DNA sequence: TCGAGAATCCCGGTGCCGAGGCCGC
DNA sequence: GCGGCCTCGGCACCGGGATTCTCGA
């Protein structure tokens, strides 16, 4: 996948938070911030994996997952 | 839409195939990670002191996030991940013109 | 002379005139100048599965690392359809002087896990050198040993870039006993393994299969029997050793081995099958095995 | 829901094949009506072996019952596995008046537990009467091993008790010796009787098997002498030993010369019926090789005489 | 003469590629 | 009920247990 939603990051940054002034190019800064932590995910996911040997990555990796780099990406 | 974006491109990321299942829950921790960046930003921001949220202000956030090194700075890790028609509005190129 | 002398040399073999091979009895060889002891030592008991190799083109003995990047480029790469691939010249696995140097092709995958191990090798060969051309450095015998899927990617990647082609070398059960005759005819002591002779009846509903493993030195009081020249074994001899089986068989079980089929044929020499996972090589004979394994896969190119 | 118990259990859950998920974990007990709708047995193989595993750690799966899962997956795949056979042998008097099953599993995983102190033993009586027992090893210095065990299947009254010829380590003179005196026999002998097909052995040691005009064929007067041979030695419906029906022939070639002999099919005692008459077998198909199911033998190891 | 150590015959317990099944066009 | 998909499983090659048989208590 090559893209990058300029609409999609904009419109959850104002749902979710109503009162930010994201610059012109900010919610590209965001774009990457989500990009680089999925890649954290999709790389301590696949520890993950090898750690129980499971060959297709499944819910019980993914909230072990969770715990660790959802809160690493907390600033 | 976007988060089906990204778990589409955590299977470009992850390399080997998941479940469904473990989608709608990574769409939970991404909706959990605005929920912790947004107000990340907030008060990043609101330390600054300035209303609006200024590339540097995600550039500290990212150092927090352990991503922004004194080896791997801000600009850097825009050429690893980022397009180039979309670095092209984030790291200044040159024509006298810096971006 | 360049190709009119391989079509006498088809001609004659079309023939078949009086084939019968008295072989010498695979004589202790001594293992030539360099043989890397720890090389063959590993090349001895792994099971080779043959391949009849037609003669490369424009094949040299210098671009081994040239080679080697080309084909882990093109391994890798049918996986995008982690592995090292090491050409290395063996330096002692030919018969003659002038036969060409065996070498080997291994796909070592972090630490020397060698996945494929593959080896050509031309040991008294001197039926196909001297009918070839020079830019052909021919090596008859390849040697697989690793999953049949390598192997039908290695075979592809040598085809697009040599011109060789691998038919999977078969030897079948008359050629199988005469090598089982000739192996409990040698002068070795210490027999590692008993000799044994898996056959396979021709059942059309079944598939019955008899292993006529013999106590080792027991074969070898058995072909003493049936041995009365020495120095080379006849077509008549390795015949009656095989019908002295078969009058040790039919004499239990009542059932006519001889109308069955060899399908393995284990020695403390060398452990051969037929349909290709054929030359496990126990003992350091291999220069000898090796001798009839390239003169049949001269009988298979030519 | 414990070490070498849960993971054990996902082991022995993609063992089994997805056709037959409802047949075995519907025996096995731990799964009720009710936990069947819960999992999807049909969607995957890593799915199932993580939500069932899982329906088993609200269920505090317990090696006692992990084990009666292993071998309630042997009962369907006891063609693997091969199985030696084991008669035993009472004396002069009365037959055991006393095979209670829960005296026999006592008797059994106590002289078990005596010597072999970390084993796990699990039985269960299967319907045909045929206490299906399996043993996971282990020495006192070890902790019981799940990963190879030795499963025996005794019939209940029996003096012939099949076993799971897993190593052949020094247990298996301990797992003779616990049968035989856990049921009240004296001696245990190996029967050398080893077939893959226990629904064979069961057959043999219980000898359960058998209860154009154009065309002128010149010898058809021989043909039908070796079909009528092949008809008395092999009376019908024969059952499959496919084993390695060895004969270890210790004979002099007409001082001995040793053989192994090791014939080996799929099905052997119907290649061998078709064997005479397909030309590759004399009529008279020599008795060491149509007695073995008369004599309920194959292992053998013949002499002269 | 006998008791522990090493090697190796006998067969596993494992690795791994074809066969059968199965879900869009 | 087929198209590229996938999953069991026979065959087979490589890794420890007990028998040989040599040496120490």
């Amino acid at each position: 996948k090559r893209k990058a939603p300029r609409g999609f990051l904009k419109r959850v940054f104002k749902r979710k938070k109503p009162q930010l002034r994201l610059e012109k190019s900010g919610d590209l800064l965001v774009h990457l911030n989500c990009l680089l932590f999925v890649h954290r995910l999709a790389e301590e996911s696949r520890t993950n994996a090898c750690a129980s040997k499971c060959r297709v990555i499944n819910k019980e990796h993914v909230l072990a997952a969770a715990k660790v780099i959802l809160k690493k990406s907390r600033g | 839409a976007g988060l089906s974006h990204y778990v589409k491109l955590f299977s470009f990321y992850a390399k080997m195939p998941m479940e469904r299942k473990a989608l709608e829950m990574v769409e939970k921790c991404l909706d959990k990670y605005f929920q912790h960046l947004c107000d990340d930003l907030e008060v990043f921001a609101a330390h600054a002191g300035r209303k609006t949220v200024k590339p540097e202000d995600l550039e500290l956030l990212m150092r927090r996030q352990g991503l922004v090194t004194d080896q791997v700075s801000l600009h850097v890790l825009v050429e690893r991940h980022l397009p180039l028609e979309y670095r092209q509005l984030l790291i200044p190129c040159a024509y006298s013109g810096n971006s | 002379t360049p190709l009119q002398k391989r079509l006498e040399s088809v001609r004659k073999q079309s023939s078949f005139i009086l084939t019968p091979p008295r072989r010498k009895i695979p004589q202790c060889s001594q293992l030539q100048e360099d043989v890397d002891p720890q090389k063959v030592a590993f090349l001895l008991h792994k099971q080779w599965t043959l391949y009849s190799l037609t003669p490369l083109y424009k094949f040299s003995y210098s671009n081994l690392k040239e080679y080697s990047r080309l084909l882990n480029a093109f391994i890798v790469a049918e996986k995008q359809k982690n592995i090292k691939v090491i050409f290395s010249t063996l330096l002692g696995m030919k018969g003659t002087q002038r036969d060409p140097e065996a070498f080997l092709v291994q796909i070592v995958s972090r630490e020397g896990k060698v996945l494929w191990t593959g080896w050509f090798c031309c040991v008294f060969g001197d039926s196909l050198l001297e009918t070839v051309s020079e830019d052909f450095t021919c090596l008859p015998l390849f040697l697989a040993n690793g999953a049949e899927s390598n192997t039908a990617i290695i075979g592809t990647w040598f085809q697009k870039t040599f011109d060789c082609y691998f038919s999977p070398l078969a030897i079948n059960a008359f050629n199988l006993s005469w090598m089982a005759a000739m192996w409990t005819a040698c002068k070795m002591d210490h027999y590692v393994a008993t000799t044994e002779f898996l056959w396979s009846v021709p059942c059309s509903p079944q598939s019955l299969d008899i292993s006529f493993a013999i106590h080792p030195e027991d074969a070898k009081a058995l072909w003493d029997s049936v041995h009365k020249t020495p120095g080379e074994v006849t077509q008549e001899e390795v015949d009656l050793f095989m019908d002295c089986l078969y009058s040790h068989f039919h004499r239990h079980f009542k059932i006519h081995l001889s109308a069955t089929r060899l399908v393995r044929v284990s020695t403390s020499v060398a452990s051969a099958h037929t349909d290709g996972k054929i030359k496990i090589l126990c003992h350091k004979y291999l220069i000898g095995v090796l001798a009839y394994l390239t003169e049949l896969a001269i009988f298979q190119i030519e | 829901m414990d070490e070498t118990v849960a993971e054990f259990i996902k082991r022995t859950i993609l063992k089994i094949p997805m056709n037959e998920l409802t047949t075995i974990l519907k025996a096995w007990d731990f799964l009720s009506e009710n936990q069947l709708q819960t999992v999807n047995f049909r969607q995957r193989k890593e799915s199932v072996v993580q939500h069932l595993i899982h329906l088993c750690e609200e269920k505090r799966a317990s090696i006692s019952d992990a084990a009666l899962l292993d071998i309630i997956y042997m009962q369907f795949h006891q063609h693997q596995k091969v199985w030696e056979v084991f008669q035993m042998s009472k004396g002069p008097g009365e037959d055991v008046d006393l095979f209670d099953m829960k005296q026999f599993k006592n008797s059994f995983k106590k002289i078990l537990q005596r010597a072999l102190k970390n084993v796990t033993v699990s039985f269960r009586e299967t319907e045909e009467n045929a206490v299906w027992i399996r043993i996971a090893w282990g020495t006192q210095y070890t902790k019981p091993n799940q990963y190879k065990p030795t499963y025996v299947v005794y019939y209940s009254q029996t003096p012939y008790a099949f076993t799971s010829s897993s190593m052949l380590r020094r247990n298996t003179p301990l797992l003779g010796q616990a049968l035989t005196i856990a049921s009240k026999h004296h001696q245990i002998v190996k029967m050398d009787l080893r077939s893959r097909y226990l629904d064979s052995l069961k057959a043999i040691v219980f000898k359960q098997y058998n209860q154009d005009s154009r065309i002128i064929h010149e010898n058809i007067v021989e043909k039908e002498r070796v079909q009528r041979i092949t008809q008395e030695t092999f009376g019908d419906y024969p059952q499959p030993q496919l084993e390695f029906a060895q004969y270890k022939l210790e004979t002099k070639f007409k001082e001995p010369l040793r053989c192994l002999i090791k014939f080996s099919s799929p099905h052997l005692l119907e290649a061998l019926k078709s064997l005479a008459p397909a030309g590759i077998a004399d009529a008279p198909l020599s008795p060491l090789l149509t007695c073995i199911p008369n004599k309920r033998m194959n292992y053998f190891k013949i002499r002269d005489k």
